[PDB]
Parts: C-alpha cells; structure tokens; sequence
C-alpha cells in the first residue's frame, strides 16, 4: 500500500541546479515528517534534509545548508528537494523517506544525481611491463564513458587474462587495468599486445608490453 | 476453527419435564487467567433473532427464567431446562467466543412430546388450469401426524419416482402438537398424460404398514 | 559526531552474528538507535528502531541491543539472503539530523576464507615521459569480498591521490579489486619505496615497488 | 493474617508497565504454593532464593509489583537484562531477591481494534535505576532541535500503545506480570510462610 | 429502551453487493462490540465479524475476509455491513447484534436486531399462479375433506395466504415455500373441513404477493 516513488535524477554540471520530487501514496501524507537521504557511490548513507508534516519547519545538514531547499505540496502528496550550487561531492543516489518514531521507516527506490564535467574522452594506454609465472598487462587511464574492452594478441590469448573492473575517480573519468599471467620463459620471445577499444570515442590502441631494461 | 457439536439434533420432552442439551467443543474454551469458559447459549423461536440465555457457560443473562441453567467446563457443556414450558419450544444454539471464527453449534430443536399419531393422507391430482400451462403438479398431504419423521414415495404406474418431488413441513401445532407435510411431484404435461395411476406411499411410526393413496388420471 | 562500524562481518549458514556500532555519549549514549539493511542497488530497509524495536514484517531473529556508547545488531539463523550492507543510525545532541555509521558488509560464508593475491605495478616509462605517474595495485581471489587498502611511501601513510574500487565477484565467486596511487613524477622519485597494503580478515598482505 | 495476594493476582485491571503498580505486603502469612503449584503461570522464576522452601522463610517486607507487557518481553523481567522494558519501564537489580510470575492475559487485555489502555515508554534519555518509575509525558527530543511541546521530525511523545488485538501472535499478546520482592531487614520479620 | 433496527429486505443479482444498516438506540453506542451474524434458510448461524464502534476497528471471519466491510457512523449510532461479489449461497437472514462488552471476542450478544432478508438470484420479480387443490369423494376420509390451493412460480418471498378472507383459521396449514430448479418459489396452503360443508360453504383462498403487487382470490370447488 505505502509507496514513495522518486523522479528527476539526472546529469548536471558543476555549479548547476536540479530539482527532485517524491510522490507518496498509501498513507495520509500531511501527518508525517519527510526526509531526504543520499549515498555517494560506494559510500555510506548521509542525512540531507527533512521537513515537518505541514512544511512550517525545515532541517538541513551543514553539507547542504544554503544550497538545498526542501519543500512539499500536501495537496499533491509530493515532496521536493531543490538543489543549487551543485558540486561533484553532491554526486550520489538520493532517497526520500517517511519519518516515524525517530527512524526512517519507509524509503523510496532512490534516484541517481551525477554532478560531473564529463566530455566524452578516449583513454591513455600505458604498458604495465613484466618484472615460474610472470604477470604483465596494460593500464587504461582517464576515459569516459564506460565501457572499455581489452583483448590480448587479437584474442588469441585468453589463459590468465584478468581484466579488472574500472575505477571512477573524483574527476568523473574512468580508469582500469587488464593483466595477463604468462610463463616466465615466454618472455623475451613471445609478443604480447593488449588491444584497447573505446567505442564512445572510436579509439583503438595496440600496446606492446615488453620487459623493462 | 473450533467445531461445536450439539446433542441431540431434536429433543421431545413432555411439559413440566426436564430437557438437557449437550454441546461439545473440539477445543477447550476454558481460560485459566480468569477460570472462565467462553461458551454461550442462545434460544431462537421461528421468525425471530437469537436470545441470549447463558454466557460464560453458567451465568444466566438478565431476565432469563431460573429454569434455564448451563453447566460444563472445557469441552463438554450442558444446557438444562428443569421444567419445560410451552414458550420454551424453540431451537437452542451453543456458541464459542474463544477463537475466530466464533462458531455456533448445529442447534437442538426442543419440541413437545405427545402420543404417536399416524397421518391422514390426501392426494390431489393436477388442476386442469395448470395442465393448460404445460406442467402437472401432484400434491400429497400428510396431516396431523407425530412424530415429525415421515417418508413419502411417489409411484407412477407403479414406477418409483426420484428427483421430481419436493417437500416442506409445518412447525409443531400450538393445539395438538402434531406436524403436517406436503409433497409435490411435478411433471411435464406430456409425461403426465403418458401414465395412468399416480400413487403416494406414506411410511410413519404410527402405521403398521405403509399407506398409499391413489388416483386414476381422469 | 562519528559512528564507527566494522567494515565487514560474516558467519556460516544458520549461525548468528553481531554487528557493532561504536559512538559517543552525545549520540548513541543519549539517543535512540536504528538499524537498516541495504541489499546493494536497492533502498535501505528499516530493521530496528528505538534501540531494539522491530517494524511489522521484520522477523525476531533480527534483534538490537545497546550499551553505554555502543549498539549491536544481532542476526540469528543466517541465510544467504541476509547478504547486505547494514547501517546503524542515531541522533546527536549537537546536530539537527541523524547520523549514519559507515556500514557493515555481511557475508554468509559459502566457501572458505581466502586472503588476497596482490600485484603492484610501478609507473611506466610512457607515463613518466608524459609527466604522469600511476601506481597500480591489483587485488584478486579474496573472500569474503571486503578489503582495506593503505598506501605508504617510505613507511609514512599516503592519503592523497588514492582511488580504490569496491570489490567485485570473479568467475570463482571470489572477489577482485584495484587501487591506484596518482603521483607526480617528482614525488614518485622523491621516495625510496612505495607500498600497497591490503588488509583482509585482520591480516595484511604487502607489496612494494621502488623507482630504483 | 493471610497476605492479600489474591487482590494482587486477581485484580480486574492491571497497570501499564510504565506506570507499574506496587502493593506492600506486611504482617501476614504467605501461602506461596497456592501460587507455585499452579499450572496457570507460564512463568514462575525465583532469584536469590529457591522456589522450594519458600513457605519456610520469613521476610521483613514483601513488595508485589504488577503490570502488563508483551509476551516476548517477559524475559526482560529478570536481573541483568536490557531492552525497552528493562531499560525504560521496569528495572530489576543485579542482586534481586524475589520471584517473577507471568501468565498470558490475551482474553482479558486484548480488544478488537487494539487495546489503547496499555502503554509503554518507548524513548528515554537514560536507563532506569532498579525499581525506578517514570510517568512523565514530556515530548522526547532527538537531536538538537527543541520540541516546545509539539511532535515533529525529531520530537515524539514518549509513551505508546501496545494496541493488543486478539489475533496477535503470542509474542505480541499481553502478559500480566507479578514481581515479588523479598526484603530482608535488620528488623522484625513480618511476612512469614506457613511451613 | 435498548434496541437495534435494521434496514429492509433486499433482492440482489449474483455479483452485486448489499449494504445493510443497523441503527442502535437506548445505550452508549461506542461502549459495546457490534457483531454481524447470518442464517441461511434452514441452516445454522454463521458469525461474520466484529466492529468496535469506539475507533471503528474490525475483525472478520476469514471466510468473508475480502468482500465484507463493516463501518460505523457514530453521529447517528448506525452500524453498516457491506458484502460484495454476492453469490447465491449468500441468501440468508442477516442479523446485527450488540455485545455485552468490548473485550476479546465479547461475552454474549444480549441485544439483536430484527434481521434483514437478502435473496441473491438471477430471478426477476414474478407474481404467483394459484391452482386449486380440489376436495373429492375419493379423497374424503371419515367426514373430513382436505382442500387447498397451490401458489406456484413466484419470486421473491414472501407470499401471504388467507382463507375466506380470514374467517377460516382452524385446521389451516400453510407450508414453508420451496425453491424450484427454475429459481421460482412455490408453497401450498391446505385446510381440513367437514365434508358436510362442501356445497353449503364456499372456500376461497386469498393469495397476496406484494413484491409483484399480485392479489388472487381463487375458489376451490369440489370435483
Ligand atoms: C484468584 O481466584 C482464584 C479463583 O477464585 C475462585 O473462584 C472465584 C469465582 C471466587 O469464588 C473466588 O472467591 C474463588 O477463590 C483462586 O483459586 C481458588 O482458590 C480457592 C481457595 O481460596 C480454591 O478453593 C479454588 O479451588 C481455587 N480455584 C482455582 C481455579 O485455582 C486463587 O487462589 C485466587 N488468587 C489468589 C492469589 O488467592
């Protein structure tokens, strides 16, 4: 019966503004305080803001005081979060929740808000030189957006290939590495070329990974 | 769910004599927190709602005559009428209010016991007015008999009928404590014209041998 | 002002586990405690309010307790469907809104505990020529899937330039993760050695590289 | 002459646990096995003394506390316990000397639509000390924002209803509880077992 | 003083819904449970549920959970019961009953409404046909003749039957109606009289079916 359905998440530029809404159903909306909680990717939960059942009182965490404005329209059973002067730190999934006996007892499914300067970009590929098995690979750095595909010797090498999930840095750009484990005797005689392709940028790089003198 | 079983289904008692009805519950309704049996007794006369007689097994409701008393505990309960009166002829129900759903017993019909009386049997051929309509209703009346149990068998050209008859019965008469029963055998006009002799065979306690009333179509 | 939870907890199927939440007198010591269960990707769900109370529909094998400055979430009869991140939360006398712990990843063990294999790559010649330097620490084949990565240069902690992924499940249902240290070529060559430390289930595995 | 335990156990209405009831028993003889030998108690647990021989000991006073709680809270009525009841409503000392008696009262204290009469304290700033009692009704303030007598985001009336309904599971059904405190003073023993 | 007054009889098609009212007077309305109990024709009692007028909380028998809804209007001291998705075996007399308390499942229902008949049938209103049950020489037994008339094929209940416009009451037996496969009712009314009276006294049956505003005076004549 009870439901909180959020909407309005999207990409927004640093310094820009965005507004979220939370539609409520299954309970008398005006009788309960409501709150916004957010979660940065791979981070914990952070309380953002709250509002009285009537809207006459509002509460904000210092991290958003002044920039964000919570409000509600009890005739439309809707809660709002107007966000201004957005920074990259505000990137997170934003949750709407009902307040009850000191806890948040009913949550919405969440909505993603990304605050990023992220022009499509191709990656820089650097060889990760090898130093009875030997591990070598290539680093795929500062690319946007996902995905990136990595091959080895045009696909003829699949044993020992471990392509690690990418990391999303504070810059909003991805980086990843794909490492292959091959025999130590294979070095100095077998050629290893990692083939990186980033379709969103039409970039294809073939990088020879050789020992280091 | 709790199942309430009442014994007997029907009880015949002479006026002034004692009536005792049994109610058995499939689960105990005795609560040790107050040592009370959540068991009630109700009286229903025809065309009326229930009337509360006893609650918590033994406590008489306000305005209930002293001759009514309930006893029992746990699963076995009894309702006693010390000296039956004419205004005690009715159906009595037990009822548990310990667990949902709150279930009643099947009820016990308390009637006046009187001497066995064989029935007067009458048979009625179908009106010509009804025959025009396309159906034939043959009625057999068993009047002023006792006890209530009786069996009516329709024979058409000495062929036993089945599925084409319905019966109803009056309540016990206020004057003579007897019952009356009507049995209606209904047939299509075409099938009624097909046969000759229609018979209503009655069986009853007060009859040493079944009584049959007949008529020839005409 | 901060609520501290262990980053990880585990138990075998059907057993019990207790997740701790460490605070101070101004928060846990004086305010009601709530617990939330979040299967990653889905929204948090209320498990415990007012220290030890269950919303309707939460089974009693989830139970909350509190001491002077710490709260505990006990979970009995562990099922694999209990795999989730659990968050404690309370109020602080100094703050208008509630606090949250850092979260605890609960793993109901489906295989033996395995420590990570670590591989650390120094910056490449191409990257240095480009006036950049990235140390690459690759972590693989660990279970449960939770690690802490600490970087250090010449035995001193390096907190700047670090970027670490959340663990992700591999083919064999073990976990992999990677950490990147971004440096200038100068500070890369301004130390004798850099070290990548991966602590898993209380034990640390170390790898180091040197500009030399 | 005969301790009035019947008025304690057989009372028509029991107190809310936050406003728990107390009766002082003095100058009488206690027939304890009229209570111990009864299968009508789902809980009869004694501490610091034996359930046996209870009729052979003598005390300076006996305090009979009684109240209603939830089924799965009865375990909290014992020394060394924590939880909403032990912490915020009724607290026994670590060295408690007495007996805790409890029985299911669903048929008396439950009600279609929920009983609103039985309450408990849900929020408190500090734990109760043993045998402390708090019937205050100040709005509980969580966080820094003052309440000023009105409920809201961080402000909650501290007492809430069990709302006992007859269809509740037993863990959520009401239980009447009687706590017997045996007080040993350096004074005349006034409550004595029969023997 | 204390009494419950229910709304009138209802006829409904299968799949429809019925809402019945129970107006309470003579006591503190909000201090006692209200039950609803139904009784199918020739059947036993079936408890439907409780509503607590103080707060409006309810508890239904599981058999009806989903299609029964009990409400209370405390300004008028009226309880309502609504049953939806009606089926033919919902045909019954519905009773509203006041409990002695508001604790647990009650402690006796001490005051009952007069009941409300509800007939669920695909049948449309239809007046009866009245056919005579003629006395005959073969039928007479020891100076007593049996006669009557048959009130066939009507819907819904009830029908009224008198004899000689009320002059003849002794020996009258009006039987309970039976429901036929067609969905229409039928009952017979009979009377025993002295065979002497045949030819001297006329015997007229007075059938009234107000649901169809049908009135029939049929003269049963000897054959
Ligand atoms: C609490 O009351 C019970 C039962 O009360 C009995 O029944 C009542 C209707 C009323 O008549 C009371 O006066 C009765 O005592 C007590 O249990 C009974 O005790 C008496 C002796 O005092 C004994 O004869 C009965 O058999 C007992 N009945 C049961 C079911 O045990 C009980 O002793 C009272 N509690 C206390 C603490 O005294």
């Amino acid at each position: 019966e009870v439901q909180l359905l959020e909407s309005g998440g999207g990409l927004v530029q640093p310094g820009g503004s965005l507004r979220l809404s939370c539609a409520a159903s299954g309970f008398t909306f005006s009788r309960f305080a409501m709150t916004w909680v957010r979660q940065a990717p791979g981070k914990g939960l952070e309380w953002v803001s709250a509002i009285s059942g009537s809207g006459g009182s509002t509460y904000y965490a210092d991290s958003v005081k002044g920039r964000f404005t919570i409000s509600r329209d009890n005739s439309k059973n809707t809660l709002y979060l107007q966000m201004n002067s957005l920074r990259a730190e505000d990137t997170a999934v934003y949750y709407c929740a009902k307040v009850g006996w000191g806890a948040f007892d009913i949550w919405g499914q969440g909505t993603m808000v990304t605050v990023s300067s992220a022009s499509t970009k191709g990656p820089s590929v650097f060889p990760l030189a090898p130093s009875g098995t030997a591990a070598l690979g290539c680093l795929v750095k500062d690319y946007f957006p996902e995905p990136v595909t990595v091959s080895w010797n045009s696909g003829a090498l699949t044993s020992g290939v471990h392509t690690f999930p990418a990391v999303l840095q504070s810059s909003g750009l991805y980086s990843l590495s794909s490492v292959v484990t091959v025999p130590s005797s294979s070095l100095g005689t077998q050629t290893y070329i990692c083939n990186v392709n980033h379709k969103p940028s039409n970039t294809k790089v073939d990088k020879k990974v050789e020992p280091k003198s | 769910d709790i199942v309430m079983t009442q014994s007997p289904v029907s009880l015949a008692v002479s006026l002034g004599e004692r009536a005792t009805i049994k109610c058995k519950s499939s689960q105990s309704v005795l609560y040790s927190s107050n040592n009370k049996n959540y068991l009630g007794w109700y009286q229903q006369k025809p065309g009326q709602p229930l009337r509360l007689l006893i609650y918590w097994a033994s406590t008489r409701e306000s305005g209930v005559p002293d001759r009514f008393s309930g006893s029992g505990s746990g699963t076995d309960f009894t309702l006693t009428i010390s000296s039956l009166q004419a205004e005690d002829v009715a159906v009595y129900y037990c009822h548990q209010y310990s667990t949902t759903p709150l279930t009643f017993g099947g009820g016990t019909k308390v009637e006046i016991k009187r001497t066995v009386a064989a029935p007067s049997v009458f048979i009625f051929p179908p009106s010509d007015e009804q025959l025009k309509s396309g159906t034939a209703s043959v009625v057999c009346l068993l009047n002023n008999f006792y006890p209530r149990e009786a069996k009516v068998q329709w024979k058409v050209d000495n062929a036993l009928q089945s599925g084409n008859s319905q019966e109803s019965v009056t309540e016990q008469d206020s004057k003579d404590s007897t019952y009356s029963l009507s049995s209606t055998l209904t047939l299509s006009k075409a099938d009624y014209e097909k046969h000759k002799v229609y018979a209503c065979e009655v069986t009853h306690q007060g009859l040493s041998s079944p009584v049959t009333k007949s008529f020839n179509r005409g | 002002s901060v609520l501290t939870q262990p980053p990880s907890a585990s138990g075998t199927p059907g057993q019990s586990v207790s997740i701790s939440c460490s605070g101070t007198y101004s928060n846990i010591g004086s305010n009601p405690v709530n617990w939330y269960q979040q299967v990653p990707g889905t929204a948090p769900k209320l498990l415990i309010y007012a220290n030890d109370q269950r919303p309707s529909g939460v089974p009693d094998r989830f139970s909350g307790s509190k001491s002077a400055t710490s709260a505990f979430l006990a979970i009995g009869g562990l099922q694999s469907e209990d795999d989730a991140d659990y968050y404690c939360s309370t109020w602080d006398d100094s703050l208008p809104g509630p606090l949250f712990g850092g979260g605890t990843k609960l793993t109901v063990l489906g295989q033996p505990k395995a420590n990570p294999t670590v591989t650390l790559f120094p910056p490449s010649s191409e990257e240095l020529q480009a006036n950049k330097a990235t140390l690459v620490c690759l972590i693989s084949d660990f279970y449960p899937g939770a690690v802490t990565v600490a970087w250090k240069a010449d035995g001193s902690p390096v907190k700047a330039g670090v970027e670490t992924t959340k663990p992700s499940k591999q083919s064999n249902n073990k976990y992999a993760a990677s950490s990147y240290l971004s440096l200038t070529p100068e500070q890369w060559k301004s130390h004798r050695s850099y070290s990548c430390q991966v602590t898993h289930e209380g034990s640390t595995v170390e790898k180091t590289v040197a500009p030399t | 002459n005969l301790c009035p335990f019947g008025e304690v156990f057989n009372a028509t209405r029991f107190a809310s646990v936050y406003a728990w009831n107390r009766k002082r028993i003095s100058n009488c003889v206690a027939d304890y096995s009229v209570l111990y030998n009864s299968a009508s108690f789902s809980t009869f647990k004694c501490y610091g003394v034996s359930p046996t021989k209870l009729n052979d000991l003598c005390f300076t006073n006996v305090y009979a506390d009684s109240f209603v709680i939830r089924g799965d809270e009865v375990r909290q009525i014992a020394p060394g316990q924590t939880g909403k009841i032990a912490d915020y409503n009724y607290k026994l000392p670590d060295d408690f000397t007495g007996c805790v008696i409890a029985w299911n009262s669903n048929n008396l204290d439950s009600k279609v639509g929920g009983n609103y009469n039985y309450l408990y304290r849900l929020f408190r700033k500090s734990n109760l000390k043993p045998f402390e009692r708090d019937i205050s009704t100040e709005i509980y303030q969580a966080g820094s924002t003052p309440c000023n007598g009105v409920e809201g985001f961080n402000c909650y009336f501290p007492l809430q209803s069990y709302g006992f309904q007859p269809t509740n599971g037993v863990g959520y059904q009401p239980y009447r509880v009687v706590v017997l405190s045996f007080e040993l003073l350096h004074a005349p023993a006034t409550v004595c077992g029969p023997g």
